[PDB]
């Protein structure tokens, strides 16, 4: 008699004689917020801020710098697998990521399945030198082998040409895969988007936390050209992520178990 | 090259980052693909059954246990057994010194990121006993609060329902405040308030909730034996038909997946 | 789907007088895409699902 | 017999023949004006100047400045509260705005109710150094808490990479609030709308003076990047304010008592 | 990336602050919300009724208490009460050392943005007697201004009104002006000049007023006893049908809503 | 409303003889927005109330 | 943001300084006024007989 | 007037074998505008007078 | 052919049901060009074979 | 003529089959411009020597 239903249900006489009056209500949002939000996946679709990243970081003279970066988010927290350092709770220091949490880093565990395509922004900013006429590109990685999140510098300014041209050889953006390029000096903006190519898989695991360290099959290297020179210290890239148009995500099985605490000090 | 192109100078406005806060406007993004129609489907070609569970209303309204209190030996009529604060936030910590987790019902998971809700929210009361234990619960919705003593069958609204009857039951709590919007309190500051107290009142009236819902002994509980008898009741939440969340905000933006270290 | 300027033919954010079926469940037909899909076949205030 | 109407009205003969002439000239304005005004809602649509800002006043390095800005423009005169300091009667000092007199801050302590979405352009003038390639961005605070006018900095010059994205993460730009990003390189203007949110409130207090104080609910932070070099002493960024298409105002309960004086000399 | 785009090379001209100065061509702006056709509407959802208060003429055409005069008992035929000009700017001060108030009308604040006005102003005399005061006012018009002595019944318009019958009356000022625009003094500009001046008669034929209204007396005052009578005489003040304001100016951005400290 | 310019269709600014109806008081419907409303639903010249 | 605008990029050429030397193109002009359609009339609105 | 493209419909410069009619007076109505005016109620010609 | 905007136009990339004729062969005219050519002449999804 | 997109609408170049009338000369009209004129009055493929 409706007496172990495992999503219960068995309504009794309540406080109101007028059943969900709310819903009667058509011009509400004329007089209170202007707009309604009903789906997730109307809001998935704004772009919002996840992480920065500083070129003259990583090589030394007139180089090419190279980002291989996932095509999902990477995780906000305290991560065993952290591309950056912060001083824990014992006064020492532990791998953590000075990441933003996102709408797609917060709807991804909740469920099981996930497929879909992913659009990124890559924004440039900071301060630059004035001899500069740099290039940002993007492009993809194969979906046989993830690759985590790495930073490599290929230098530009050997006494050789033949020796430049074997840098640039070493790039992913040489090779036949999908490429979009800009000019730094005239638009610095990407606005691109990762498909969702596949080794035969109708989905991936929405529940796998570990992006810096293990990276997704939609993977993708970002590109531009760094000068050792002072006042490139403040070049930096901004990725703001969003979710393209034939994305869904899988079956709801509950929410994650949570965690609340501020930014540490990083070390 | 052979004519002059006599078209109106045209004014226009560089748009060089693009449109990143609205959720409707097209895009010209260079899709990394052969094809610029590059596009899957999204349905039960992943061995579900095809329906779209990205809708708010569809993660929300889904019935979560809650929490749990019990009904004594000792209890008698006019004895609050458990309190509890009428709002989307219904969550439950674990602390343990360094790591405090926090478990959160699919009600309070799909209204963090937002700044404001409204709407009904539905409680579902499981009493667990046997066939012999009989007696009458009672259900108080309160705007502002209880008092300490005894409430007053009068001077508010409740139900008084048995449960012989009706062991499992859930009661849907409507929008009954002075404004039309509450605000939200977010799974982060939802962690230092009391939302569920079970030995006094909580404390409703707030911007944030929508009262209070009490349980009160009328009748006391029966027993078949002389032996003691632990009972208890769980409560589920769930979103009502009303339930409503606006102004996207940065209610998540402090949570994390990753333990305290 | 694909058009020019579709988001003046939208109701696109709000009210829509008789976009007060919020209360409907999407139905998605069996290979279903989002853009030349579910959008106008449902309904035409299937964009505030995000469709 | 229309003796003690609060209204008034007892139309004794005048001195003209014809009642109303200057309705019968349907072509006047073809010869003096060119246009008629009927109404203030067309005239609150033409943006006019508030204030100037200096980005090079707040921090020490290379940093994010960023500016907690009311959305409705502060007030002319004298605050109690103002974010300036002039030379008063008495040979002494009193906080002062030097902002302009817009048509919003004339009419709207003249009416009780306010609601409406308020347009805002940020023009980015001024002198610059040739290194910079930054983004000027707006995001949009909470309901809750109001926010008054202030000025931070971040500084983005550490030598850990972890402590420069710390610093990214303390910003209103990293939050799933709306955020509208453009570059000052190339096009140096956002030219935003706040939309009227609330927590169930159909209006707000009209007569309210104290903006730069308490700040209102449709507060906008403002972002844009900094050197401590000279000739970035005069870059600044200039806001125009104007009205949006749903704003309205309440009830009309006369002028309030109005004030006339120059500015006085700003110490 | 298969043909060749053979459309026409079509000029245009870049606009990256906008169009800030006329108030009819749309935007391209960028709205914080999730909704690109986010609004919200103006209607009587505040409480109020529905009518639209932003238009000029409505603001304008209240009927505000702007000043008093009285009639003593010494006044004879042919005695000036007072005299006011016949404009928009009808404002008051209060001084007090630092600070000096102003306080004006809606006519005189619906017309402080703008540089030329024209049109009707309508006078609204409001006697305060009993009903055993009895006499003759009368009302001289004049575009330029009155002589020192008795103004003639012929070579000026007047009205002459018995109080017995009409105690409260209002007169419509028509536009008589050799112009068909005056300017605007602001109300910066009206509080160094004399509007109403209640000894005299007030200089008018400047190209900023439509002329001055005065108000004499035909009869004197009628009393029923030996008792010192003070009549007090209410000039209130609004705009007529005509009464349009152009030029949108400079005339509101020295005021302020703080004293002068 | 949200319209491809709709500039060039306005009389808007001035004297459009028809539009010396300035002694006429809009009305506003109980629910009117101002952009898809009264402008086309009062007549052709409500736009010089700023609609 | 929910499409992707797959119209063709249209080649431009920018006009600064506009068109000084022509008498009938139309031109891109701020003007300083509230109505757009600000005009008035050239006709025997000045005490003359209205002739060119 | 102000429409999309007007100089392609134009004569605009010039002979147009029937533009000979340069001996004739413009007639300008008593409340007549330059723009949405006499170079369409005079005739196709009338824009080599500046209209 | 040179059309404006002809990417809209097409199923340009997928599936697009119809477009399940993979196996079938190509055939060109004697004298065909690429473009004003067999993408309209053997059928609408003659442009997955690169036409 | 002046027209929108004109080179869309032309064979512009080339072989166009009923274009090999390259063995035809051109015929001016006594007072004939090179715009608006004889590639429209001679045929469609009057553009091939320069019209």
């Amino acid at each position: 008699d409706n007496s172990n239903n495992p999503v219960g249900g068995n309504p009794i006489d309540n406080y109101g004689t007028e059943h969900a009056p709310l819903l009667k209500e058509d011009n509400q949002y004329l007089v209170y917020q202007g707009e309604r939000i009903v789906s997730f996946k109307d809001l998935l679709r704004r772009y919002q801020y996840l992480n920065s990243y500083w070129p003259q970081e990583t090589g030394s003279g007139f180089r090419y710098y190279t980002l291989d970066s996932p095509g999902m988010p990477i995780y906000r927290g305290w991560d065993p697998n952290g591309i950056d350092q912060g001083q824990d709770s014992t006064a020492g220091n532990s791998p953590y990521n000075f990441c933003s949490m996102t709408l797609l880093n917060y709807l991804a565990p909740a469920f099981v399945c996930q497929r879909g395509s992913l659009r990124h922004k890559w924004v440039t900013a900071g301060a630059r030198v004035n001899s500069t006429a740099s290039v940002l590109s993007a492009t993809r990685h194969g979906v046989l082998f993830p690759l985590p999140l790495a930073e490599t510098a290929h230098p530009l300014d050997n006494a050789l040409v033949g020796d430049r041209r074997s840098e640039l050889q070493e790039m992913q953006r040489s090779r036949l895969n999908g490429t979009a390029i800009t000019p730094v000096r005239l638009n610095n903006t990407l606005e691109i988007e990762l498909p969702y190519y596949s080794i035969g898989q109708r989905f991936h695991a929405s529940r796998f936390l570990d992006l810096a360290g293990t990276g997704d099959t939609q993977g993708v290297e970002i590109a531009c050209e760094i000068s050792d020179g002072g006042n490139d210290a403040n070049y930096r890239l901004d990725q703001f992520v969003s979710v393209g148009e034939d994305f869904t995500l899988g079956m709801f099985v509950g929410a994650p178990i949570m965690y609340f605490y501020n930014d540490p000090t990083a070390t | 090259s052979r004519p002059a192109v006599l078209s109106d100078i045209q004014p226009y406005v560089p748009r060089y980052c693009g449109n990143l806060a609205n959720s409707d406007a097209p895009e010209t993004v260079n899709k990394l693909s052969v094809d610029s129609k590059n596009e899957l489907i999204d349905t039960r070609t992943m061995g579900l059954g095809g329906a779209d569970e990205l809708t708010i209303h569809s993660i929300a309204s889904r019935m979560t246990f809650w929490r749990q209190f019990d009904w004594p030996e000792s209890a008698v009529t006019d004895t609050l057994l458990a309190s509890m604060s009428v709002q989307p936030f219904c969550i439950d910590t674990v602390t343990a010194s360094p790591v405090t987790e926090i478990h959160s019902t699919a009600l309070a998971f799909a209204s963090a990121p937002f700044e404001t809700w409204q709407g009904s929210i539905k409680f579902h009361f499981k009493v667990v006993c046997s066939e012999y234990h009989r007696g009458r619960l009672r259900l108080v919705y309160n705007p502002l609060t209880n008092n300490a003593g005894p409430v007053a069958f009068n001077q508010v609204y409740s139900t008084t329902i048995d449960i012989s009857n009706d062991r499992e039951f859930d009661y849907e709590c409507k929008w009954t405040d002075i404004r039309a919007w509450n605000a939200c309190i977010g799974i982060d500051g939802a962690t230092s308030a009391t939302f569920f107290n079970t030995a006094a009142a909580v404390t409703g009236g707030t911007p944030f909730d929508n009262g209070t819902l009490s349980v009160y002994v009328v009748n006391e509980l029966a027993t078949p034996s002389t032996a003691a008898a632990d009972v208890k009741v769980q409560v589920w939440v769930s979103a009502g038909d009303d339930f409503a969340v606006a102004v996207p905000g940065v209610g998540l933006s402090q949570l994390s997946y990753f333990q305290q270290q | 789907e694909f058009k020019h300027d579709g988001l003046i033919s939208k109701p696109a954010s709000a009210v829509a007088k008789a976009a007060d079926a919020l209360s409907m469940i999407p139905y998605i037909a069996p290979y279903a895409k989002a853009t030349s899909m579910v959008a106008d076949k449902i309904g035409k205030i299937a964009r505030i699902f995000g469709y």
